[PDB]
Formats: C-alpha cells, structure tokens, sequence
RNA sequence: GCAUGGCAAGUCUAACCGGAGUAUCCGGGGAGGCACAGGGAAACCGACAUGGCCGCAGGGCUUGCCCGAGGGCCGCCGUC
RNA sequence: UAUGCCAGCUGGUGGAUUGCUCGGCUCAGGCGCUGAUGAAGGACGUGCCAAGCUGCGAUAAGCCAUGGGGAGCCGCACGGAGGCGAAGAACCAUGGAUUUCCGAAUGAGAAUCUCUAACAAUUGCUUCGCGCAAUGAGGAACCCCGAGAACUGAAACAUCUCAGUAUCGGGAGGAACAGAAAACGCAAUGUGAUGUCGUUAGUAACCGCGAGUGAACGCGAUACAGCCCAAACCGAAGCCCUCACGGGCAAUGUGGUGUCAGGGCUACCUCUCAUCAGCCGACCGUCUCGACGAAGUCUCUUGGAACAGAGCGUGAUACAGGGUGACAACCCCGUACUCGAGACCAGUACGACGUGCGGUAGUGCCAGAGUAGCGGGGGUUGGAUAUCCCUCGCGAAUAACGCAGGCAUCGACUGCGAAGGCUAAACACAACCUGAGACCGAUAGUGAACAAGUAGUGUGAACGAACGCUGCAAAGUACCCUCAGAAGGGAGGCGAAAUAGAGCAUGAAAUCAGUUGGCGAUCGAGCGACAGGGCAUACAAGGUCCCUCGACGAAUGAC
C-alpha cells in the first residue's frame, strides 16, 4: 500500500498486538551493541531519555505505556494543571531513547538475546 | 487555442438564435428522415436495380498489368532468365484466394518476356509478342472453348 | 506551425541562400515547403526520367518515391527519398539532399523543378 | 566515432566503435511524441457513477405555484445538473479511450533518436545533468554487471566525474497541489540511466534519480525522461553493442 | 475535411504470443483492412511508365529567344 | 443637525475561501455458493453504571483447545468505582462449545406470542413405521428456460422501429449454457466437437424496398478431449439395504457384449497400450498473510517544537508510502533481499492397477416414428422460395435405407447418419480479499466521510436529509468579586497563539452594532464615464507637481 490514506488507516486501526510496534524506541549505543537490535518495545520498567520535545535532555523511568494511543508516561515529564495538580505529558516513543532495560521477564530477555527475533 | 475553447461567453456557441439548437426538428427529422421530401436533394433516388448472383458462384480473378512485371524484370533476379521467363502466379499477390491469375496489358513491355498465367487480354498478348516475347497458357488456362 | 525542427531549419537555410546568392529556386522551394504537407511534391522515378536531362540538377520540392524506372544519369535533390528511390537513383545517377544542393550551388543555377 | 571503455577503477581500457544509431539526427518532436504516448497508455480509466444523482423519483410541479419548473422531491430539488445533489451533466466516463496509438516506425525512430541525443555532451548538459566529462555516453566494462553494493557504484561514478548528477537528484520536491492526497506527495530530478545487458543493475538502481535498464528493451522514456532528449547515460560494453541494432 | 508527423507502390496491424523494469514498455503477430484498374444489372471484358499545342513558377541564353515540372486545351486508350 | 446617503475602521453574524482527508468513484488481480445438522433476514435480550453503534445469545462486548503475540488489558468510548493479567491476560489465526423468539419455518394457530408429540406439504426407497432420504428459502450481479409492453424513431402513422428491450413467472452454478456432425460447402485430392476474442462486414440477407434492420462459412487467436446407451448376440451370470441374519429390486430384462476407426454372428489373423473403471497424487505459478530487515537522532542559529538554514557524517539488492510538535533513506512503522504459512490451480497433471485395441472373408442379424416429410394458421429471424419455433390436420423408408450441400422434382456427385445420453479447459459477474489512480475533496464525491437508509414523511407500496477540523500536550481555566445562579460577567491562570475556550484551523460576501471621513433637513431620480474643483490621508509597496523666464514650435493665425 503506497496510498497515504491506507497507510494511516492501517496504523490507526491496527489490532492491539500490532500496536506494540507503535511504541518502539531506539536503543542507546551500548544496548544496541549488547543485543544486536537498533530499537525495542518500550516497557513500563525501562529508563529512557527524551531526545526531542520541550523535555529534550531529561531522563526518567517509564511509568506507563498506552497501546491504543501509542504513547508513554515518563516520570517527571509532566504538566502543571490549573488547580496545581501535576499530570503526565504523553510522549511518542519516536522521540525517546532507552538507556536501561527492565528484564524481569524471562520471555522479554529471551527475545532480546536471540538473534532471530526482536523485543 | 481551439474554436471550442473560445465559446465561453458567446451564449449561443455559434448556433445563431438561441431558439435553434433544440431537438431533431432542427435537422429535419432523425437520421435520413425526409430523403424523399424536404431533404431529397443529394440522396440517390429511390428504387431497386439489378440482381446479385450467389456469392459462391462468383470467381475472383487475380490480375496484374504487364507494366508491373516489366518494370521489375531485372529486379526479379530470383526468376528465370533465357534467350526473361516469369510465371505470373509466382509474382502476383493475392494469387491464392484467387480463382485464377490474369495478365492485363496496361503500359509498355521493353523486354522479351515469356509469360505463364491462367489468362491474358488481347492487349497483353499483342504487347508481349510485339517485344519479341511469348505467352504460355497454364493448364487451368485450358478453359478456352 | 511546422513541427519537424529539421524541416524548419532546411526552410530557413533555403531562404538564406535565395537572398544572399542570386538563387530564386531556393526561395521558391522554401515557399512550397512552408505550405501544407498535402501540397508538397511526391514524385516517382517515372516522372523524373521523363522530364530530366543530364547536367541539369532535378529539384523536388518534396519527396521522391520509388515507382517506375530511371535511366538518365541525373543528380536529384529533394527533401527526402524513400529507401527504394534513393537506391534506384544512385545506380544510374546521384541522390542528394536539398541541404547539399544549397551548398554545392547556392546560386541555384542549371536546375529543373519537378513535382 | 570512438568510445572510450572504462574499467571499474575509472581508468581507460581500450575503446570500441560507437555504433551508427548514435548518429541518428536528434528529433525532439518525435521523442516527445513517443514519451507522450507511453505516459498516456498507462493512465487508468475513470468516471463517475452512471446513476449518481438519478436515484430519485423527483418530479416537477409545472406551473401554478410561482416556482421554477425543477424536479423536486419532498420539497427539495433534484436530479437536474443545476440542482445541488443533481447529476453531473458531462462527467468523466469509463468508456473513453485514453490511450494513444503510435506507428512502430515512428516510435522506433524516436528510440534511435533519443539514443543519439545521449552521445552529445552539450545536449546532455542542456537537459540539466551535472557532470565534468567530455565524452558521452559513458561506456564501461561488462564487469559492472557484477557489482553488488551501491556504494561501489558510487566510487566508480566519482572516479568517472559523474557523481555530481546524483548529487543533483538527491533532492525531493514536495509538490504543490492535492496530488499529495493521492500518494503523489514527492517528485525528484532524473539522474543517470544505467544500461546493462543481462539484467538491470541492482547495485545502481537505488541511487538518487537513477534508472536502470537493459539494452534489448530500453525505451524512449528512460532515454529521454519527460520527452527531453540527452540523458546522462552509462552503457555497458555489451549493452552498447546490443543497442546498435535497436 | 483540415493541420502536423512516419513510411511509401505501398501502409497498418487486430485478437493474441514471448520478454520484462509486469496495465507502462521491448520483441513477435499482416488474420484482415484500405491503396495498387476500371466498366457492366450480369455474363464478361479489361486502360496513356506521354502523341500534339498553349503556358505560370523556375532554369538557360549572346536579354527578346529557348527549356518549360505543376496547370490548361486536345488527342488516344478500357468498358457499357 | 435629527431621520439619513456613500466608503472605511473595531466587534459581530454567516460559513465562502485555502489548506487537510477516517469517505466516495473507477480500474485491475485473486476468489466464490449458503440452507430442514433450520440459512439469509428480523425481533427481543445481553455491560457495575449502558441510550446509540458494534459484538454476542440465558455459558449473551463472551466459554474451551492448539498455534501466534506479549506486559499489558477491561470494543467504538479519553468517567467514576472495581477488576483481570508471569496460573502468560489483551490481541490475531484455526478448530470446538454455547447459540432465546419469529423467520423456507415444517405439529397447530398467532403482527416475533400461544395451544396439545409432530420432516407440515409433495415425493423416492421402503423393514409399508416418517424407518432411510429429497424438495422448499437466500445470494452483488452473472447464467439458463418461459411471459412480454409503451413512450420513441419513421419528422403524421398502421408493417417496420424502440426490442425480444423494461417489467413479470420458473430454475442452476461457482460459473452457467453449448459440445463430438443426418456439420461445413473458400466445391475440394479440402476442413473436422463446443464456447469466446479479433476479423470476415455494415458484406450477404430483410424492409410502406421508406426509415431502419443485419448474419454466416472461412481466417488469425484462446483453450483443447473425447466418450456412454438403445438393439442385434448372450439370458440371471446383476443391483440396493443390512456388521450379520435377513429383506427388497429384477424375464415388462438386472447384468455381459456393443455404439461409423459401425456393431453382432460364423471362420480365421494379429494383438492389447485405444477406450472405460478404479488407486495414488503433486511441482511451478498465482492471490493473501507472516518472520527477519541496513544507516545520525551529532554541532551552531531560528523556533513553543527541527522534520528548517549552515556545518560534519552514514546506509542503500532498502531514495515506495506512512508516522513523529515544520521539508526525515539513516527517529518509529515500513521498504530491498531472503524465508515461512494458508488458499486456489486440483482429487487436475504425472505414475500405476485392471480391461483389451485392431485386420480379412462371409452374413439383407441390429441401428431411436406421430419422427423425416407435406398441408392449414401464427410467432420469430438477416434468412430472402432458402431461419428457428408453436399449434391443428396428414404422414415414410429401413443402410440393398435415409438426411444435407440456401426454390421444387428426377438422375449424378460430394458430405453426413436425425428422431437416446454424458463431457474437462479457454469466456460472464463482482458478493468477498487485496492492489491501483493525469478521478472527487465535505453544496464535490455514493443518498450516506457524521446517528445513514439514520432523523423525518406516507395507511401502504414507497420516499428520505443536513451535520468533517481546539491544542505540541487538556495544560479543557484553580482562586477571588458579582449574581437568584454549576448561567453569564469582572479579575485571574494555561499555551507560541484563547481574536485556538468547546459545532473551538482559516474565517469572504450579503448584513448588523458602534465609530471615522465626506455630504446633509430649499430640493430631483440608471446611481455612472470623461474633465475639473472642495474637504479627508502614518509608513510601505507610486514620485512627481506648481509658477517667472527661455529654447523648440504642426495645423491654424491676429490686435
Ligand atoms: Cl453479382
Ligand atoms: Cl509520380
Ligand atoms: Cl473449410
Ligand atoms: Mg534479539
Ligand atoms: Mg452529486
Ligand atoms: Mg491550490
Ligand atoms: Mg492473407
Ligand atoms: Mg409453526
Ligand atoms: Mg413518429
Ligand atoms: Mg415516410
Ligand atoms: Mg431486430
Ligand atoms: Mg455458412
Ligand atoms: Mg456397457
Ligand atoms: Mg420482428
Ligand atoms: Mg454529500
Ligand atoms: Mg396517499
Ligand atoms: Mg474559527
Ligand atoms: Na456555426
Ligand atoms: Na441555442
Ligand atoms: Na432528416
Ligand atoms: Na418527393
Ligand atoms: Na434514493
Ligand atoms: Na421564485
Ligand atoms: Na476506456
Ligand atoms: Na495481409
Ligand atoms: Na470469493
Ligand atoms: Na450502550
Ligand atoms: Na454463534
Ligand atoms: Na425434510
Ligand atoms: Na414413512
Ligand atoms: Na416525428
Ligand atoms: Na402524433
Ligand atoms: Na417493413
Ligand atoms: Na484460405
Ligand atoms: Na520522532
Ligand atoms: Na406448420
Ligand atoms: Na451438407
Ligand atoms: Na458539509
């Protein structure tokens, strides 16, 4: 499908398990070398560094990952509400980089290490 | 710029009064209507004429004028030379879907030619002989009596 | 509104020659090529053979075609010749482009127009 | 004329005779006609729905109510072309023949002519191509067909002082207009055409603005994109020889 | 009909086939069409690759006198 | 100077414009039947809170298995509460479970409910018992068989034409239908089942011989494939149900033989590689889906944000397309390459099992009847004497015969065996899957980008709209004053921007409020064009203009 309308549509209507690929981020030079992958599906355990927003430069732990909106919440990357409350500023994984990985899952770590599959 | 391209703004696009370009009345009727009345002019007259013989009782002769054969004798290097001798049947195109090959005598004959065909016209023979030539009638040509 | 850039250049060259040199044929040929293609000459060999004479260059303000027989040893100059025409003519004489004619004879002398 | 053959290092390595066709007088009007036809012949048929606007029993009330005689339904005008939601009076139609014919001779002549335009450094420069060479087209050893990496074709091109053209084509243009909504957002300059003999060059195809072709079927379009003669081309020893009979 | 363009006593392929960069495009395909002879209801027969004269353009010459394509007027030929 | 005229400014109204595309439109490749084992469709249900849509079915946004997938999830739908998921959830694929009522609707009745075991009805078989089975209805069009107009054209109109069209009745399939010559008839020493495409050709033929209508043989292609009965001669050697026993069918003939390379019979020759039946059973290709998949997120500047400019550098069998806070091969998806799976091709091709092909001589043993053919009356066709069909009446031969070769009869010649039957492939459509685009871009394009066959109209058949856009991120406006007030207003807060503040991008015109310039309560109406005066005017994008005098000085031309 080379047609723009079809491309955007299949991205917006992709089933839940096809959305993991919409929340992937590039890996730090070290991590790329370590596992032989250029990027990974950001998990709510990883530590990441913002490379593009107004928050570019800051680092923090991923607090939440929303598949439907393909967005993540990074600790301390927030907005000041009128009442004074502090709420998260959704980030696109595309403007983020993973510097640390939460590998408590045998499956995730397994996928990372193998050379025939990516996590 | 084309004529069509310049019609915007003319209202009538060349048709004259806007009351003109309507239906078939502006053409005196649909198709050939009136070919015998208001528009008889320049229509061949009404009527039947002659008859036709059945398509499969008709013979189609494949012809060629001596002029054509003669103008290309030297050029037909792939065809007998003697005291030239050419089998017309091998020259004429359409000589297959043809009931027979006939040589007609239009033009000149500047060479001595020995022609073989299914038929010839007086003019063709006179010319081919007059140039010190001969005309040989094929076996199919054996249909003269 | 000619489309062929070559035909266009030939026409301009024919003019440059009729003006500078004393030529009159070149300008005449130029005006005929400027007219609609349907009016350009289309001559077969039979006509060239009938009205041409040696040492007088035949000039066709169009194209020469291969029907008929040419025996006279003449030089024919045309806009173009069919493949067969040019072959038959070079066997007894010489087929030449109007562009060469204008060069070997910009005065356009000893020429005979055939259409 | 002579054709200087080059090896994969960009160093002269003998020379062959540039075939006659490269002397075919350049005819840009015929070349333009050939490209125009090739472009028309790949266009797809289209047209609005035969019944768009006609799916209604709308009727006109005629005289009597101080209203124009326009078909209406549920007090809403319909069907007629001046009516909103009405039919399109003279719309695009599927039945229309959008193809262009072209005599084989006229087309083959254009092919030969576009080939020839390729051997004229001045023409190639006017067409717009960037390069610092005097000879053209660029002829190379059949070994070129064995290259596998794009990068290697790059070095060879830089060595042949022709890489500048790819630099030229290394710029996409985001077109003005709605073509963008139909997938035609980008467009870019046409650079070097690579004519091989056995198979199109896989190693050169992804080069910016480059097009790969084969001698037996290279056409007017790849030889003269958009109908403009004189494309910076690079033939193959064998390719050059095959083209001769086209 | 016309303008432009290819080829020219020829010209063009249709469906379709092969290739491929796969609706483009390159190669093939002349089946068949129109043109190359007409006249006659039909049977059937079957024509000027030029014989004469004017003469435009153009060419030539010793500067009106020649040669004069095309064009025009005749002859002559095919057929009913 | 009120009422007011003209133009502008600030604010509004309105929703044009430009930009954008979750929708259309069209083309292309693939694929293609469902249903009594109750379909399609509809009704009513089903969620913690649930009105619409979607899903599902009392196991009700779901239950189970296997594979994939993965750290999240609890549909559209971003609330509140609560919950699920490493016992691997969500989600995807395949298979299974559940699957209310009406609905062909089938126990009977009924506007989706009700009444007291049910294939209702029609059929085949039949253990004659609904015991075993069939049919019904649906489907985008395509396909086959029947019924069959009129407007219109002929410049009126009747035959003709529109047209065997619209529409109606019946029915199949994934494709139908056709199909192995009683053919063709470039007449031949020739072709060789059938569709279809190109051509033959607007030719032959028809026709108030008007208007109009309109083939075929052949040829070039596509794809190719050829067979089975009836009968003769045999005569129960046979078939169906059932595990079996047993039952049923069948001399009104099951079965063997045989089918124009005629066959059978009798006597021979040779031989099987034909055919038919059954077994096995794909490659390749094509369509779709999936795995893996290279290279910058470096410097300075602008910016709310770099995907911008300048600089430095990289990959490329990958510089298609998309996303990401602005123009991105190197940030993310993907894309090239390679690989895997399913579907279709196809229960086909190949291979193999069984059968046995064929030839000579003799033999009038066999070879499809209301038929071939004629007549009356119609329809239909280009079919003209010479199309195809219907209807009423009449009506033959038997291969030593018969039909055809575009009028009839007789002879000759050439072709061919009707009145029994089957048959793959090449072609139609577009529901369904996918791909594509010099198509449209929200009054367009579907009626339908939105609640869309929705809201709504009609007793009913049927009819039928309009409505797209905050922002990079909801940061979707806390607190205070005012007020009858969760309204509104004031002040204030967020953001690059609130004149982005909720139907919120831009924000035209008609037009409205306020206001500025000009005119204005003694004066006349196509509202202007051209001349010339008043008054008015920030810059920018135009820079000229006034008066003395002098130079030049056409026509004309004095006191
Ligand atoms: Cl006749
Ligand atoms: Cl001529
Ligand atoms: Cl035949
Ligand atoms: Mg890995
Ligand atoms: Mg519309
Ligand atoms: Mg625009
Ligand atoms: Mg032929
Ligand atoms: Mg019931
Ligand atoms: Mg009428
Ligand atoms: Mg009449
Ligand atoms: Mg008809
Ligand atoms: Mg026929
Ligand atoms: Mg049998
Ligand atoms: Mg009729
Ligand atoms: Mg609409
Ligand atoms: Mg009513
Ligand atoms: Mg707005
Ligand atoms: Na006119
Ligand atoms: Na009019
Ligand atoms: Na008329
Ligand atoms: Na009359
Ligand atoms: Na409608
Ligand atoms: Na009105
Ligand atoms: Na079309
Ligand atoms: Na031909
Ligand atoms: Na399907
Ligand atoms: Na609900
Ligand atoms: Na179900
Ligand atoms: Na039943
Ligand atoms: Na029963
Ligand atoms: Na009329
Ligand atoms: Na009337
Ligand atoms: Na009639
Ligand atoms: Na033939
Ligand atoms: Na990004
Ligand atoms: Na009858
Ligand atoms: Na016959
Ligand atoms: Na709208």
């Amino acid at each position: 499908s080379k047609q723009p309308d079809k491309q955007r549509k299949s991205q917006r209507r992709a089933p839940l398990h096809e959305r993991h690929k919409q929340v992937r981020a590039t890996l730090s030079a070290d991590l790329r070398e370590e596992y032989g992958q250029r990027n990974v599906r950001v998990n709510a355990g990883d530590t990441v560094e913002v490379l593009r927003g107004d928050f570019a430069g800051e680092e923090g732990e991923v607090i939440n990952v929303d598949l439907d909106k393909a967005v993540i919440h990074v600790e301390d990357v927030t907005l000041e509400k009128t009442d004074g409350e502090e709420v998260p500023r959704p980030l696109d994984t595309s403007n983020v980089r993973v510097t640390d990985l939460d590998l408590e899952d045998e499956k995730r770590e397994a996928r990372l290490e193998s050379e025939d599959d990516s996590a | 710029t084309s004529k069509k391209k310049r019609q915007r703004g003319s209202r009538t696009h060349g048709g004259g009064s806007h009351k003109n370009r309507r239906g078939a009345g502006h053409r005196g009727g649909r198709g050939d209507a009136g070919r015998d009345k208001h528009e008889f002019h320049n229509h061949e007259p009404l009527g039947k004429s002659g008859f036709k013989r059945p398509q499969k009782v008709q013979e189609e002769a494949a012809t060629i004028d001596v002029r054509e054969i003669d103008e290309n004798v030297t050029l037909l290097a792939a065809d007998d030379v003697a005291e030239f001798r050419v089998d017309v049947r091998d020259v004429v195109e359409e000589a297959d879907d043809a009931d027979y090959v006939k040589v007609l005598g239009a033009g000149q004959v500047r060479h001595e030619l020995t022609l073989i065909a299914d038929d010839f016209s007086e003019g063709a023979r006179e010319k081919v002989e007059g140039a010190g030539g001969s005309v040989e009638l094929t076996d199919l040509g054996e249909e003269r009596q | 509104s000619k489309t062929n850039p070559r035909l266009s250049s030939l026409i301009a060259d024919l003019k440059s020659a009729a003006r500078s040199s004393g030529g009159a044929v070149w300008g005449d040929v130029a005006e005929r090529l400027e007219k609609p293609r349907r009016t350009h000459a289309e001559v077969n060999l039979g006509r060239i053979e009938r009205y041409a004479q040696e040492d007088e260059t035949v000039v066709v303000p169009g194209k020469v075609l291969g029907s008929g027989v040419l025996q006279k040893d003449v030089t024919v100059a045309a806009v173009d010749f069919s493949g067969t025409a040019e072959t038959k003519i070079d066997q007894v004489g010489e087929a030449v482009s109007l562009e060469q004619a204008i060069e070997n004879n910009p005065e356009g002398s000893h020429v005979r127009v055939i259409r | 004329m002579q054709a200087t053959i080059y090896d994969l290092d960009g160093n002269t390595d003998g020379e062959v005779d540039l075939p006659d066709v490269f002397e075919t007088p350049v005819r840009s009007d015929l070349i333009g006609k050939a490209v125009r036809a090739a472009q028309a012949n790949r266009k797809q048929d289209y047209g609005s729905d035969e019944y768009a606007g006609l799916r209604t029993p709308a009727e006109s009330f005629g005289s009597g109510r101080g209203q124009a005689h326009v078909p209406k339904l549920d007090g809403r005008a319909r069907r007629v072309p001046q009516a909103v939601k009405g039919r399109s009076a003279h719309p695009p139609k599927t039945e229309k023949d959008r193809s262009l014919d072209l005599n084989d001779k006229e087309r083959q002549l254009a092919v030969r002519s576009a080939l020839a335009a390729t051997a004229d450094a001045d023409l190639v420069a006017d067409r717009g191509h960037e390069f610092d060479r005097d000879e053209v087209p660029v002829v190379v050893s059949d070994d070129f067909e064995d290259l596998v990496k794009t990068q290697e074709v790059v070095s060879l091109l830089e060595a042949l002082d022709v890489h500048a053209d790819i630099d030229r084509a290394d710029e996409t243009k985001i077109k003005a207009g709605q073509g963008s909504a139909r997938g035609r957002k980008y467009r870019r300059p046409a650079s070097i055409l690579f004519v091989t003999s056995d198979e199109p060059s896989t190693a050169a195809r992804n080069l910016a603005g480059a097009d790969v072709a084969t001698a037996s079927e290279v056409n007017t379009e790849d030889l003269a994109p958009g109908g403009a003669p004189g494309r910076l081309t690079v033939f193959t020893e064998s390719a050059l020889a095959e083209v001769a009979e086209r």
